[PDB]
RNA sequence: AAUCAAAAUUUAUUAUUUAUAUUAAAUAUGUAUGUGUAGAUAAAAUA
């Protein structure tokens, strides 16, 4: 969506990796194969 | 034991107590949903005759 | 046709969920191998 | 990317199995190539070799105890030399003319190989062979359908004919009992013959054992045999089978009856030369052949159909079915079995469970999609202890060792011969996933293993290569981001 | 469960009502429940108690109410545009 | 081409015969 | 009925009767050893004894080539003819289909 | 023609009760 | 052989390598995650963040 | 190409397998000659249907 | 009990002999007819107490002769068949000089 | 073969448009592989057909996203380039099936259906026991009995 | 195949026992069972649509006999058929009246 | 004789084009297995070489089409409600496109392929000639 | 290369629906007549 | 006494609402049985 | 929550019924004496089933890890799959013996054909008034079948 | 479980011999038993029954019942002999209920024989003292049973 | 085992139907040989269930049983869509 | 607002149809394209 300021706060104590139940965002997709180039 | 016209007039008049169901389903009878008209035919046969051990 | 009665989890049919943890552990192993390559 | 295919040289062809290699552009990613560095005229010597090699083509003398649950191969010239009759019911489904001729050496194969090795000099080890068979004339091999029954029959025919032993091989018993047509025996009253199967047998057994049948002198054989102009009277057993099967129709129809009768008579008198007799599907020789007796109105004679008191033209009827003991071939076989004066003939046979399925109800078989169209219409249970005079051996399905070796041979030697995936190796899964999945689908049943190896083409729900290509493409993209 | 051993009743125990088939749960509500032009009190409240010919009566009442509301707004537009 | 001539003139004939309104 | 069971040919009960009568005239064993008790060929059908009858066939060509007529007119059942057809399935009293008689 | 159609013989016809054609072989007249 | 086959995987569309995933028509239908899905999967934490929190 | 021309030996509803152009007509020419050739009315049986005054 | 189970085949079920009397319109005549039929069935079933000739026979599914027994079907009259076959071969080799095909009907199978 | 009736020809695009029903039915595609595997022949256009339709059935229930607009026709033409590429491989297997089956039927002494050509035996369309008494497109009367394409002794 | 149905008397057996055919005759004496003479032994066809448990219309009694042309002309069908006395037809004959008030009383009596 | 569009001329290939629907049974596969077994044990290799030649001719990889090439050369959008016209157009358009007229299959002898062996001596049926020298 | 114009117009006259074309053209003539009548007052 | 469930009798009818459409109305009635088990005849 | 769902409560009751099944106690019960078709016909096929031992690869793969690797192979119900939680390790993890006569249910089709016809024909072959204990046994049985047009009526 | 065809194909437009489509009356269907019910052309009592669905369904039910009967009778390697109660073996000295009367009875749960008594088949060679007392010459030979404890090829000796 | 018969004979040895039954063990990263399963058919009984929709129902049944046995198995099995019910009738 | 038997309604005869199945010759040349009626419904870009 539009650009906001969420997540830009300094997290206290720097322990943002040990919280394994954190929000992981929407599920992104990846290509299974590189399509040939257009030009 | 009436025609389709008389059945529609007695449905629209309110004399009968009939329940409307979807016109492409099989109603509510589990034998009718299972096998159709022939299976309910055989079930009425099984209730009327074949459950009795004849003597 | 119109597959609106089909759930969203059935239309792409995203299988292969067992391999993701193996891929992540392999990625961590390759990062540590690259750190070993850069130091020597 | 990294091909290593232009650098690959072909190893020198020693046997037929080494010559079965495809071009390198086929199996380049199916069978991957490794590089080794040896120390000859320099410290690096880049030698590109294959990860997989073909199984070794071994003589039956060279097969040993350590080759149990391993895979070996036979040459195509040895296949033509040792099997002119053919193979079992489904043995040749895994050998096209491009494929190597592979065989799995199981534990029971090793037992029967040592048994045939002791048969070759039987008069010294007669008490040992009596203790092995428990005094019986031979072994009958039984198990569920699709096991290694007919494959083991071809293996012991290979073992017996590789050691210069006179070997009778009936590769399919359903050409005798469930044959095309039945004819009464010419010189045996009350007996019947399968003429086409007898002609093929008298051809192929003669051209298989010509080495020893030419030295076989005729002991009980009449010398006033009917003989056309220019033909020689037979003085050998090979000459007798050549008199039998080589003829013009319809003189061959009675010539095969006379030849089978006198061949079974000449076999029953030899007490010094060991004769191994291998029959695929002895359970068809132990019950009724599918022919029935003719109606007696056919032989009685009729003037007309209106007033003769007959119904052959009006209504069909099922007459009593002809048993196998009324065939002259099985008559000579049972004469050698039941008479105890023959401590010389070793009947290493098996059964077949090739029959059609029936599970309580049966509709009509769909003519397009029918795996059992050439199957037998029998439906009868069988017990090898009660219905045969031989010692029963129970073969079950594969254990995981034999199944792993067989599937490795199948997949890798089909991709090496240019009959597998080849360039499309990246679409199918790896060997561990294929082994797990085919072990699920088959239950390690060998015919089921072959059928699901062929049915691996239409697997819909394998997602290993998709996630692997996703991970490798993502790793390539982050590596290019690291390079920038 | 048994009432004599029930004390804290377990509710919504993941008994799947989508394995068995009860799809025909259609209901017919009267037209204009929150409409400002349709009155809350009326003789059409007597249409709420009728079971045998329910679907056709609800469709006919909805068609009649749509027709009279369309005619009312048409006459509203014609009179407010004619002056 | 005959179907094109029909699609040209036949709407005019069917308008004049069937669905032409009354005048004055 | 539909199969009109043919005339009884003399020695066709088993293979030894056919071998002794027609093929090999000097056959010593005339028939198979028959037990002293009664064998029931039709099972579990009780057939009138002393009557020539046929067993159910085992091959497909004997079932196919046997002159059996097909159904042509409307089929009838001895109890399901009070009910007219499966679409005019007549019920006298509206008892339940799981109604067990005491 | 279902079972025994081949058993019909030429003595079964009442050939004396009609008059046949000699060229075609068809029945040309019937006797009262 | 899997170690060797990992390096020669045809990641691009070529002669025998076909997409056929609807990547041209729909585009990126299969998901992929770089995080361990808790608590089904486990990746051990990096030593730098551990030592930073420890210090 | 094949089927672009019409061989006069082959019928018009069928399609010829020959690729040659010489001695063949275009299909507009075949359409004009089929519209040209079809002027005749089949002969009416007078004796098969009696007159209306007779009936 | 065995004779009662065989004489009442489907009227016995789960250790209970059941008779559904539907013959007459009234239930009193139906229970009279049911009592009569029960007494008739009991009097017919009680005949097993008279002797062993009224004990009902056990129906055993006796197998056909096995393959070990069918193997001896080839050796039936073995020496007679061999002595016949030698003269049949002599008849055949004398008949081969007349025609190309010698039918077993021309050797041992009598037709007329 | 026991199908000897006169048949109706179909265009190859209508066959492949059936997809998983008849063309890429998995039971049918397996027994086509057993024909090529028996002859010692690599099944490469059949494996090319199976790998395409395996992934084609995987996303066939997904709805395509709406295209808001492109200046050049390059991503639309690339999606059409691969689409007509997948049809031509399946056209090759459609010819490879009809090539080898008519070649095997000449080896197994198998008589085909009506108006069906076997290259070794019957260059014209072989017709046997048709409802029409003559040859439908050769305009020749049919003899009785049917034409034998092979020798007698089995 | 084609054979003659046999019978052994208990006086002929070395151990006497009651046969099954005279037990069938005793059952037919008790329950008045008709014994058809022309019933062929080859025609033992079960109603496999109802008898088989792996069919959709499974009812453990054979609902229809496997006989083409089991019609009204056959007297054994006439003997075992249900008579239409006091079936639903009797209710239809005495109930389906164009006015129900002529079924509860006479109109002259009520007036 | 009611001429129709089902002529299926036998000219442009070993298969007649617009071919009749053919059907394989497993009985055909068992007969083929027995035939290949007899040909293998008899030593006959000519028919195997003819089958390999047909496989080398008709089973090469088809070329990737150029950008702008489509299989509907004709616009199939104008046949909206005339369905029988669309079916007749499809059968005529595929009757025109014979297997001689693919042009994306490298069938001719001028092309080379490293996948399949081209000479019959390269196949392992004659290995004793090329053993070691 | 696209089709020429005259075969495209003749093919559109050949394969399209007649009844839908007739109904749309007749209702178009009716709409034009109502516009002319509304202009005439 | 206890009450035992019984399956309801349900019979549907297929008739025209006109060849236009088919109406599906079902007659139905519901059953509860009451089991009284007494250890004597009263 | 409760313990099991609707279909899970049904098949746990069928195992308690077969655990206390005795065929002489099915005297006059009717079709309620039929002893859970799945587990009953499995016992009748023990002449064909013949529960095999673990395979030679399995007992080698375990005993290498038990002895040569000092880390015992535990069952999939013993795997602590949750990272971040310790599970209370339920007692049915490795104590259930693998026997083919118990589970899974595989039977002969002829026994299943005979079971399904015998269960429907013996539906009303029940003796209600038996000389017994409580709610099963009685002297007279009254059933009052009430019928009305609505289910709440 | 069986994968053969049971139902008849329904009535529709006249099918043609195309791909995935067989004509409604073909010689391949039902062994050619549709030859009785076919019309070769592309009297009302002989034309109306070939088009009725219940008639053709009853006919294919009869044919499938004939196939089930011949496959059940081809399974039979035995025959039923009425043996008296005294000479029968110990497993048949009980009260055997009729078919579909009781629970399918196990043979001997005390002697660990859990199998149906109705499927039990006894050998002819073990009942020669019962079936043949009048011969006295032992018409069938004794069945040779293998020694299970003997060291043979099966036990690596 | 499905209704007393093993899975290779119920689905007529078809790999594309039995792979759907194998799939809930595959997505769970579980070995199939450590589990016994019996599947009872409660719908319409037919002589053969060798089709893809019956195999879909079999997969959903095996996946729900695996979820009921081990609870954490619901984390991959819901992500593969094996626990998800579609509503398509005829 | 002042009535009455169309097909309220049943049955039959050279005769009127549409359907029901029967139903064939014909290479000397030239040749023969519909609207619809139907069943369950699981491909898609010249405007
Ligand atoms: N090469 C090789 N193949 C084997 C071996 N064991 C089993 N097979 C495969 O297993 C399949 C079964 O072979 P058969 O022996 O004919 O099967 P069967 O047990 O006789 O089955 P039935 O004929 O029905 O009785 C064959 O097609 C072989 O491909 C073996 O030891 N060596
Ligand atoms: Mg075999």
């Amino acid at each position: 969506g539009q650009k906001s300021l969420m997540g830009a706060l300094p997290a206290p104590y720097g322990d943002a990796e040990f919280f394994r139940g954190r929000y992981r965002g929407p599920p992104v997709a990846r290509p299974v194969v590189s399509l040939p180039t257009l030009h | 034991n009436v025609s389709y016209w008389t059945m529609n007039k007695m449905v629209r008049g309110g004399n009968l107590l009939v329940h409307r169901v979807h016109y492409t389903g099989w109603g509510t009878d589990s034998h009718l949903k299972k096998g159709g008209w022939e299976h309910r035919w055989n079930k009425v046969l099984q209730r009327n005759v074949l459950q009795y051990s004849r003597i | 046709d119109k597959y609106r009665r089909v759930p969203m989890l059935l239309k792409p049919q995203q299988g292969g969920q067992q391999y993701f943890n193996h891929f992540l552990i392999r990625s961590t192993n390759d990062r540590l191998t690259q750190q070993d390559v850069d130091n020597a | 990317k990294k091909s290593l295919a232009a650098m690959y040289m072909r190893p020198p062809v020693t046997c037929y199995t080494d010559a079965c290699e495809a071009p390198v552009a086929m199996w380049d990613g199916a069978i991957p190539l490794k590089e080794t560095r040896k120390l000859k005229n320099g410290v690096p010597v880049r030698t590109v070799s294959r990860t997989y090699s073909h199984p070794p083509q071994l003589t039956p003398t060279q097969l040993s105890f350590n080759d149990i649950n391993s895979m070996y191969c036979v040459g195509n010239d040895e296949l033509i030399q040792f099997f002119p009759e053919g193979l079992g019911g489904r043995v040749f489904q895994t050998m096209p003319p491009g494929h190597p001729r592979g065989f799995l050496y199981r534990k029971e194969t090793h037992l029967l190989n040592l048994f045939v090795d002791k048969v070759q000099h039987w008069h010294t080890k007669r008490s040992v062979l009596s203790s092995l068979t428990n005094g019986r004339t031979g072994f009958i091999v039984d198990g569920p359908t699709g096991c290694g029954k007919s494959a083991l029959m071809c293996q012991v025919v290979h073992f017996a004919r590789s050691r210069n032993i006179v070997t009778l091989y009936v590769p399919d018993a359903k050409v005798w009992t469930h044959g095309e047509w039945c004819w009464p025996s010419t010189i045996l009253p009350g007996f019947f013959d399968a003429p086409d199967a007898a002609r093929s047998f008298l051809k192929y057994f003669a051209v298989a054992n010509r080495a020893t049948l030419t030295s076989w002198k005729l002991r009980c054989t009449p010398k006033d045999l009917p003989t056309e102009q220019g033909e020689r009277q037979p003085q050998n057993l090979y000459e007798l089978c050549e008199w039998g099967h080589r003829a013009v129709a319809p003189a061959s129809i009675d010539r095969q009856s006379v030849c089978v009768k006198f061949l079974m008579d000449e076999l029953s008198e030899e007490k010094k030369l060991p004769v191994v007799i291998v029959v695929d599907g002895w359970n068809l020789f132990s019950h009724e052949t599918h022919f029935r007796y003719p109606h007696p109105d056919f032989l009685r004679g009729l003037a007309s159909f209106n007033e003769s008191s007959t119904d052959i033209d009006l209504y069909p009827q099922e007459l009593p079915r002809i048993p196998a003991s009324r065939l002259s071939f099985v008559r000579g076989l049972n004469k050698m079995i039941l008479s105890g004066d023959d401590p010389n003939k070793f009947f290493i046979t098996c059964t077949t469970r090739d029959f059609k399925p029936f599970d309580g109800i049966s509709g009509f078989p769909n003519v397009e999609t029918d795996r059992f169209a050439n199957s037998l219409d029998e439906y009868a249970p069988y017990d090898p202890e009660k219905d045969s005079h031989f010692h029963p051996i129970q073969i079950g399905n594969f254990d995981e060792y034999e199944y792993r070796s067989f599937l490795r041979f199948l997949i890798n030697s089909g991709e090496l011969a240019g009959l597998g995936w080849g360039p499309l190796w990246h679409a199918s899964s790896d060997f561990e996933r294929k082994l797990y999945k085919i072990g699920f689908l088959s239950g390690r049943n060998p015919q089921g293993v072959v059928d699901h190896y062929h049915q691996e083409l239409v697997w819909r729900y394998d997602y290993q290569r998709t996630r692997q290509k996703q991970y490798l493409l993502k790793r390539r993209m982050e590596g290019m981001s690291r390079g920038a | 469960g048994d009432i004599y051993y029930d004390d804290t009743r377990g509710l919504h125990d993941r008994s799947p009502t989508w394995m068995n088939e009860v799809p025909e749960t259609r209901y017919d509500r009267l037209y204009g429940v929150n409409h400002p032009d349709i009155a809350k009190i009326g003789i059409r409240r007597h249409l709420n108690v009728e079971y045998v010919n329910r679907k056709e009566v609800v469709e006919r009442d909805a068609a009649l109410m749509k027709k009279t509301l369309s005619s009312g707004r048409r006459l509203r537009h014609r009179v407010e545009s004619s002056r | 081409l005959i179907r094109q001539c029909l699609r040209d003139i036949v709407p005019v004939i069917e308008y004049r015969n069937r669905e032409e309104p009354a005048r004055l | 009925r539909f199969p009109p069971t043919p005339s009884e040919t003399p020695a066709t009960q088993d293979w030894m009767a056919y071998t002794a009568k027609y093929l090999d005239k000097q056959f010593t064993i005339s028939a198979e050893p028959a037990p002293v008790y009664n064998v029931n060929k039709l099972w579990p059908m009780q057939q009138i004894p002393g009557k020539v009858d046929q067993t159910p066939f085992e091959e497909d060509q004997t079932w196919l080539l046997h002159s059996i007529p097909v159904q042509q007119l409307e089929m009838h059942h001895h109890e399901k003819d009070l009910q007219d057809l499966p679409f005019i399935n007549h019920e006298q009293f509206p008892r339940s289909l799981e109604w067990n008689a005491p | 023609p279902e079972v025994a159609m081949h058993r019909n013989t030429v003595g079964l016809l009442p050939a004396h009760m009609w008059e046949t054609d000699k060229k075609t072989g068809k029945v040309k007249s019937v006797k009262d | 052989e899997e170690r060797i086959r990992e390096l020669m995987m045809p990641l691009e569309v070529g002669e025998n390598s076909f997409a056929a995933n609807g990547q041209a028509t729909h585009g990126n239908l299969f998901y992929f995650r770089e995080y361990p899905m808790y608590p089904g999967e486990y990746v051990p934490a990096e030593h730098n963040t551990l030592s930073s929190l420890r210090d | 190409l094949e089927g672009a021309m019409h061989k006069p030996g082959e019928s018009g509803l069928q399609a010829g397998s020959s690729t040659t152009i010489a001695g063949k007509e275009t299909w507009s020419q075949f359409s004009t000659k089929m519209r040209y050739g079809r002027r005749r009315i089949r002969v009416i049986d007078v004796a098969a249907k009696m007159s209306y005054e007779y009936q | 009990e065995r004779r009662l189970r065989i004489l009442a085949q489907h009227r016995v079920g789960m250790g209970v002999l059941k008779l559904d009397a539907d013959k007459y319109e009234d239930q009193a005549d139906n229970v009279t007819f049911g009592t009569t039929k029960l007494s008739e069935l009991l009097a017919d079933a009680r005949k097993a107490q008279l002797g062993e000739e009224y004990w009902p026979s056990v129906e055993l599914k006796v197998r056909k002769p096995s393959g070990q027994s069918k193997a001896h079907y080839s050796l039936i009259d073995n020496e007679r068949i061999e002595k016949r076959s030698r003269e049949l071969y002599e008849k055949y080799r004398d008949a081969k000089k007349r025609s190309l095909f010698v039918t077993p009907m021309e050797t041992w199978l009598e037709v007329k | 073969n026991t199908f000897l009736t006169s048949s109706v020809a179909t265009p190859p695009i209508s066959v492949i448009r059936t997809g998983p029903k008849w063309w890429a039915h998995p039971e049918r595609m397996v027994r086509q592989k057993l024909m090529y595997f028996t002859l010692g022949v690599d099944q490469l256009p059949l494996r090319r057909t199976a790998v395409i339709q395996r992934d084609l059935q995987r996303f066939h229930m997904c709805k395509p996203p709406p295209r808001v607009g492109d200046s050049t026709g390059y991503k639309r033409s690339r999606a059409a380039q691969l689409n007509t590429w997948y049809r031509r491989i399946q056209y090759q297997e459609y010819h490879m099936q009809h090539l080898f089956t008519r070649h095997v039927w000449g080896l197994l002494r198998v008589y085909p259906g009506n108006t069906t050509k076997i290259q070794g035996k019957a260059d014209d369309g072989y017709v046997g026991y048709d409802s029409v008494p003559f040859h439908r497109y050769n305009r020749a009367p049919l003899p009785f009995p049917a034409r034998e394409l092979y020798e007698r002794r089995k | 195949g084609v054979h003659r149905v046999g019978y052994t008397h208990p006086s002929t057996l070395p151990v006497p026992c009651a046969q099954r055919w005279d037990l069938r005759l005793a059952r037919a004496r008790i329950f008045q069972e008709y014994i058809e003479e022309k019933a062929p032994g080859a025609w033992q066809l079960e109603d496999e649509r109802s008898m088989s448990p792996e069919f959709k219309t499974f009812t453990g009694y054979p609902m229809r006999d496997m006989r083409p042309g089991y019609g009204q002309n056959l007297p054994d069908y006439i003997m075992k058929k249900r008579l239409p006395n006091n079936t639903h037809y009797e209710l239809f004959a005495r109930r389906d009246i164009p006015n129900e008030d002529n079924a509860m009383y006479g109109k002259y009596l009520y007036d | 004789s009611k001429p129709s569009d089902n002529v299926a001329w036998y000219d442009k290939g070993p298969v007649e084009w617009l071919p009749r629907p053919v059907r394989l049974t497993y009985d055909h596969l068992d007969q083929l297995q027995q035939w290949t077994m007899r040909a293998t044990l008899d030593g006959r290799t000519e028919e195997f070489n003819r089958i390999r030649d047909l496989h080398r001719e008709w089973s090469q990889h088809p070329l990737m089409p150029v950008l702008g090439d489509v299989e509907p050369k004709f616009p199939l959008n104008l046949f909206k409600q005339n369905h029988r016209a669309k079916k007749r157009f499809l059968v005529r358009w595929h009757k025109a496109n014979t297997p001689a007229n693919w042009l994306w299959m490298p069938r001719g002898p001028t092309v080379v392929t490293p996948l399949h062996r081209t000479n019959p001596t390269q196949y392992p049926e004659n290995w004793k000639q090329m053993v070691q020298r | 290369r696209e089709l020429p114009r005259d075969v495209k117009q003749e093919l559109q006259s050949f394969v399209a629906d007649a009844a839908t074309t007739l109904e749309s053209r007749v209702k178009y003539l009716k709409e034009l007549d109502t516009m002319n009548q509304r202009m005439k007052d | 006494p206890h009450v035992e469930k019984l399956e309801p009798w349900v019979r549907m009818a297929e008739f025209w609402t006109s060849e236009m459409s088919t109406a599906h109305y079902e007659f139905r009635k519901f059953f509860r049985v009451i089991i009284c088990k007494l250890p004597f005849q009263s | 929550f409760n313990e099991f769902d609707a279909k899970g409560r049904e098949y746990v009751q069928y195992m308690r019924e077969f655990a206390r099944f005795d065929p002489r106690k099915s005297r006059g019960n009717g079709q309620k004496g039929f002893p859970f078709r799945d587990a009953y016909l499995t016992k009748m096929n023990e002449a064909n089933q013949k529960t095999p031992p673990p395979t030679l690869e399995t007992i080698m793969d375990r005993a290498v890890r038990e002895h040569h690797q000092h880390a015992r192979i535990l069952s999939p119900l013993e795997v602590q799959r949750d990272v971040g939680r310790l599970e209370p390790i339920p007692s049915y993890a490795g104590k259930i013996n693998a026997d083919r006569s118990v589970f899974p249910f595989q039977w002969k089709t002829e026994d299943w054909y005979e079971y399904e016809v015998a269960k429907v024909r013996n539906r009303r072959f029940v003796f209600e008034n038996t000389e017994e204990d409580g709610i099963r046994g009685s002297e007279v049985t009254y059933k009052i079948v009430l019928e009305g047009f609505w289910d709440h009526h | 479980v069986s994968t053969g065809e049971f139902d008849h194909p329904p009535f529709q437009f006249r099918q043609r011999h195309t791909f995935n489509t067989t004509p409604l009356h073909d010689a391949n269907r039902f062994g050619g038993r549709t030859a009785y019910l076919r019309e070769i052309g592309p009297k009302k009592q002989g034309r109306r029954f070939k088009k009725d669905p219940r008639t053709v369904q009853f006919n294919v039910d009869v044919w499938c019942a004939q196939q089930t009967l011949r496959k059940r009778w081809k399974q039979r390697d035995w025959e039923v002999i009425e043996i008296p109660f005294r000479l029968v073996p110990r497993e048949q000295q009980r009260v055997i209920p009729e078919l579909y009367t009781d629970i399918p009875q196990m043979t001997d749960p005390a002697r660990n024989d859990f199998s149906n008594i109705r499927n039990k088949v006894y050998d002819r060679e073990e009942l020669q003292g019962v079936l043949f007392p009048a011969a006295g010459a032992m018409l069938y030979p004794p069945l040779q049973r293998v020694d299970k404890q003997a060291m043979t090829l099966d036990k690596y000796l | 085992t499905v209704m007393g018969k093993p899975l290779s004979l119920v689905l007529d040895n078809k790999a594309w139907l039995m792979e759907m039954v194998l799939m809930p063990f595959d997505e769970a990263n579980l070995d199939y040989r450590d589990f016994d399963a019996h599947i009872v058919s409660e719908g319409h009984a037919m002589p053969s269930i060798a089709n893809e929709i019956a195999a879909f129902a079999l997969r959903m049944a095996v996946a729900n049983a695996l979820v009921k046995l081990i609870p954490l198995t619901r984390i991959p099995l819901k992500k593969s869509g094996l626990l998800s019910v579609d509503r398509r009738r005829e």
